[PDB]
RNA sequence: CGGCGUCGGCCG
RNA sequence: CAACGAGGAUCCCACUGUCCCGAGCCGCGCCUCCGCGAGCCUCCAGCCUCGGGAACGGGCGAGGGCCGGCCAGCGGGGCAAG
RNA sequence: CGGCUCUUCCUACCGUCCGCGCGCACCGGCGCGGAAGCGUCGGAUUGUUCACCCGUUCAAGGGAUCGUGAGCUGGGUUUAGACCGUCGUGAGACGGUUAGUUUUACCCUACUGGCCCCGGGGCCAGAGCACGGCGGGCCAGUACGGAGGAACGCCCGCCGCG
RNA sequence: ACCCCCCCCUCCGGCCCCGCCGCCCGCGCCCCAGCCCCGUGCCCCCUGCCCGAGGCGGCCCCCGCCCGGGAGGACCACCC
């Protein structure tokens, strides 16, 4: 018979299987598309997931009822320090998708790369580009070796690493990660401005701008095996249900006489690959600048680590990025950054008025350590 | 106001046509099957109050 | 910026802290944290607890000016 | 009572229309490639649509009449539009 | 002409700390002391879930046995302007009155009293130019 | 029960 | 018909996780390991769709899938067992 | 038996989408073709399916062993106690009424996750799939026609879902 | 055209490029029209039956754990 009244399924088909995911971190699966002509880019960078805070902001919009009104927003910060090119590769369109022509790697090879191709690195025999970096001493090896990717490719890529000395990270080995050379004028013009950034550190500054949008790629939190009612919404059984009320109660007809693949089940919950798109870039600064998060409605100078640090992350050193809003992960988890594919029309600008720096670890109420010494001054 | 040379200009598109009893269809003057059901069983389109 | 001192304690509270309530004599009072807020409901008189500005200014600690 | 808008664009390769009973979106319709269009010189409210291929001629012609819609209403008592008047040749 | 629905303007969502079944004080004067509240306006709902209302809906209403007898077996409109669940404004500001409390009034927006006792919000004084007017106090 | 689809007939 | 009832009913006050709509926590089982160590049941086997057929097939005709070996869970089917 | 829970399917289409017709001025109704994506709800009395009223964003009809009890519940019906009315010489019979134990998975398949050690970065065959609906401002008290009373477009919100 | 198909998005056998560093196998390229069909209505027809370079296309092979922490977790696995 037919079910008598009228509700929706539960939950996203489309994001199925929930396993947990077997990339080793967020993959930037696609990129902005490349515009004959526009002025040369990069579209992508690396960070790592530091806290939250709160701002004061000064609303100009047309039409809403915060039209000329202050808001409080929530926003996450990213820890970016700069991160080093070290190869440059090349793909042709092809009748069988992007096929790659060759890949030239840097003369010079850092540490932290190094230690990426290798399982334990004290133990290992130390033989990666033990050839390589012989050929290569010379360098008109590269010249030749850059001089096919002016003659068959169609997209350029770079090959670049974080530096994982300058964070509070346990990890000694880098992040690698292709970021692709958008705009130009032609394939032979992102050729010259990639050997132009061989062996030189990148700066998320010069990446992204205020205003701008980006997405964030991560892996979410992990909660393991969770039976239905969390893992999929469905709806908690009567109080007398014999033997538990936390299940689906029928999971499928007579016929067909199989158990369907719609059919909510208990199993892995989180630590699955997300994208969370269109997320507005508040400020870009660093943490060496003591200046960086004042605005003139404070007098005294606040900087973007907070009162007792940043809780459960570690202190920040260098480069950070303010997006507005949240995104998936723990802290510490690596984000992938890229330019919008698809961004939302209507946003107005950015206009700070007034940044939290007060303590996370419990109610913090000093914007600064030397305030709450002058209120405890005996 | 529309002149009235105009209004029969306009005439001969919103008006001065045949209906298909069976499926509604439009068709031309002085047609003997429908276009589309190919019945044989057309009136005309009535006309407007101020037509 | 922009602040307000606690009703309860004589704490200042910074921009997105706190609650409000509207008293039914037409009088709002601004709360620091929920331990404030519980302590004014049950009635606990400000001078006895021992951490808020009434207290300090009636033991003699704090400056009245 | 509200005079629709004409303005020749694109060295008379295409035209805009405004103003249709009195509504927002405005209207762009290019021609098919060597036909020209001329607002009249002679007689008031009228076009000029000139060419030497008379599918495309035509063709541009009736994508200026589709674009003037009236929704929803009895076209029998509303009848403002653009509307074809001489199919002939020219007469130099 | 003369159409002029009730509620002027956008509204954000709130917290609705009201669901059906809920009996609120009265706070004009008109001669109810307690409505009991059986609907809400605008609502569309789902399979199970009770409508709710925050400060600022319209709700539909019964004037309870002790109110005033004329009032009675009747369902009447009215106007939430105070609540006890805490709810949060653009502007960061969370705030939460003693009570809940509503005022009868039609859906040209004209009440059938000529006082209002207490404070009310701001979201039902925008939303009812009335309200602003004969109100004492906005928080 | 309808068909200016196509090919073939009969009666004027 | 006063009094009385682990008797059958309707309503109100008070009370509440019955519910809107669920969330967090404790102990013990489960789970992994050392020692110990059974019952029930079993034509043969164990992936589907349609046809025909003792008129609802795992096997028969035709098509579509599929290394092999296991665990924690689960209740659609085995017209499951008793 | 129903209900609760959960999934999938049909179109003989109720609202929303696109076209035509009217005894279509506007507004609002009505008739036809294509269309199964989303929506079709909260309560009072009844075991009820059904029905009947109140309310709301105003509320189509069906299938899957009359889908679904080793998923539940056990109100109904449907053993053994008991009462009433009619019937029977009688033991007893039949319209109402009250009390009445809901057992077992560790096997096979299906399904949900997990495993059988092998560098770094990528590409893509196959398979999955997700943005609908309701308002407000301007247009405008304007087109239309006295009373009344629209629309393309842009911008701003809400609800349901994710 | 709320429909349908693709993008975005989730999984992903296989494969490719790059690091450390050998084997084998095959021997054959006009294009475009059919109511111009441009002079056609053929060739091949011996893969051993006596065939066995270079270039041009293929094929194979090539990479540890235990141990302890964790943002990960039934056990495993995963990230360090
Ligand atoms: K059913
Ligand atoms: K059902
Ligand atoms: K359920
Ligand atoms: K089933
Ligand atoms: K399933
Ligand atoms: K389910
Ligand atoms: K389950
Ligand atoms: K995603
Ligand atoms: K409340
Ligand atoms: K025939
Ligand atoms: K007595
Ligand atoms: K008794
Ligand atoms: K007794
Ligand atoms: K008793
Ligand atoms: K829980
Ligand atoms: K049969
Ligand atoms: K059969
Ligand atoms: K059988
Ligand atoms: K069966
Ligand atoms: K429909
Ligand atoms: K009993
Ligand atoms: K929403
Ligand atoms: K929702
Ligand atoms: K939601
Ligand atoms: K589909
Ligand atoms: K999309
Ligand atoms: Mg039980
Ligand atoms: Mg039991
Ligand atoms: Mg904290
Ligand atoms: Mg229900
Ligand atoms: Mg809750
Ligand atoms: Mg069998
Ligand atoms: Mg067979
Ligand atoms: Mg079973
Ligand atoms: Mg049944
Ligand atoms: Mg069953
Ligand atoms: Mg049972
Ligand atoms: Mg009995
Ligand atoms: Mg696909």
């Amino acid at each position: 018979s037919h079910r008598k009244f009228s509700c929706c399924r539960k939950g996203n088909l489309g994001y199925l299987p929930r396993k947990r995911c077997t990339r080793g971190r967020g993959r930037c699966k696609t990129f902005p598309p490349d515009v004959q002509g526009a002025p040369i880019h990069l579209t992508a960078f690396l960070g790592y997931k530091a806290g939250c805070t709160h701002v004061m902001r000064f609303i100009d919009h047309r039409g809403s009822n915060l039209h000329n009104r202050q808001a409080i927003d929530q926003a996450t910060i990213i820890d970016a320090p700069p991160m080093i090119c070290t190869a440059i590769i090349g793909y042709a369109k092809t009748p069988k998708g992007l096929r790659a022509v060759t890949t030239v790697w840097a003369a010079h090879i850092a540490e932290p790369a190094m230690r990426r191709f290798y399982r334990n690195y004290f133990h290992a025999e130390k033989t990666a580009f033990s050839t390589y970096m012989k050929k290569a001493a010379d360098g008109t090896y590269i010249k030749e070796q850059l001089g096919r990717l002016k003659q068959h490719a169609d997209v350029i890529r770079i090959v670049a690493h974080t530096q994982p000395a300058l964070t509070p990270l346990k990890q000694k080995k880098a992040d690698i990660m292709e970021i692709q050379v958008n705009g130009g004028a032609n394939v032979a013009e992102k050729v010259d401005y990639a050997y132009a950034l061989m062996e030189k550190p990148i700066s998320i500054k010069d990446v992204f701008s205020v205003g701008a949008q980006i997405d964030t790629i991560s892996i979410t939190r992990g909660r393991g095996f969770e039976g239905v009612v969390t893992r999929w919404g469905v709806t908690r059984l009567p109080r007398k249900t014999r033997r538990g009320n936390r299940k689906v109660a029928c999971i499928g007809a007579w016929h067909p006489a199989n158990v369907q693949y719609t059919v909510a089940r208990a199993g892995q919950m989180g630590y699955f690959h997300r994208t969370d798109t269109n997320k507005q870039v508040f400020m870009i600064d660093t943490a060496e600048n003591p200046r960086c998060c004042t605005t003139e409605f404070d007098l005294t100078d606040k900087s973007i680590n907070p009162v007792g640090g940043f809780v459960n992350y570690g202190r920040v050193q260098g480069d950070f990025i303010m997006i507005k809003g949240t995104c998936p992960g723990p802290k510490r988890r690596p984000v992938v950054m890229r330019n919008a594919l698809l961004p939302h029309r209507n946003c107005p600008p950015v206009q700070l008025q007034w940044i939290s720096t007060a303590s996370k670890f419990g109610h913090g109420i000093f914007e600064t350590v030397e305030e709450r010494r002058q209120f405890y001054a005996k | 106001v529309m002149e009235p040379t105009l209004i029969n200009l306009a005439r001969e598109y919103n008006q001065n046509m045949m209906i298909c009893r069976h499926c509604y269809a439009r068709n031309p003057l002085r047609a003997t099957n429908c276009r589309r059901c190919r019945g044989t069983n057309l009136r005309k389109k009535k006309l407007s109050k101020y037509a | 910026v922009t602040t307000n001192q606690c009703s309860y304690s004589g704490r200042k509270i910074l921009p997105g802290y706190g609650k409000r309530m509207s008293r039914h004599d037409k009088v709002l009072l601004i709360f620091l944290n929920r331990k404030a807020s519980v302590h004014y409901l049950n009635k606990w008189n400000p001078r006895k607890i021992r951490w808020t500005l009434a207290s300090r200014r009636a033991r003699g600690k704090e400056v009245i000016v | 009572h509200f005079p629709i808008a004409a303005t020749v664009v694109d060295n008379n390769k295409a035209i805009e229309i405004r103003n249709f009973m009195h509504q927002i979106k405005t209207r762009r319709i290019e021609c098919l490639p060597g036909v020209t269009i001329a607002m009249s010189t002679n007689v008031k409210d009228e076009l000029i649509l000139r060419g030497i291929s008379i599918e495309d001629v035509s063709h541009t012609a009736a994508r200026i009449h589709e674009s003037l819609k009236v929704p929803n209403k009895d076209l029998r008592k509303f009848l403002d539009g653009c509307y074809v008047s001489s199919r002939g040749l020219q007469e130099q | 002409k003369r159409g002029r629905s009730g509620g002027i303007g956008n509204k954000f969502r709130i917290s609705c700390g009201l669901p059906v079944g809920a009996v609120i004080n009265c706070a004009d004067n008109s001669g109810a002391k307690s409505l009991n509240m059986i609907a809400v306006k605008n609502w569309k709902g789902h399979l199970n879930r009770f409508p709710k209302a925050s400060v600022g809906d319209m709700v539909l209403i019964t004037v309870g046995r002790d109110g005033k007898p004329e009032l009675r077996r009747k369902v009447t409109p009215a106007v939430v302007v105070r609540q006890r669940k805490v709810w949060r404004r653009k502007d960061g500001v969370w705030i939460y009155f003693q009570d809940n409390a509503g005022v009868i009034i039609n859906p040209k927006g004209e009440l059938k009293g000529s006082s209002i006792t207490g404070p009310v919000a701001k979201e039902a004084a925008d939303r009812w130019p009335k309200i602003s007017t004969t109100a004492e106090c906005v928080h």
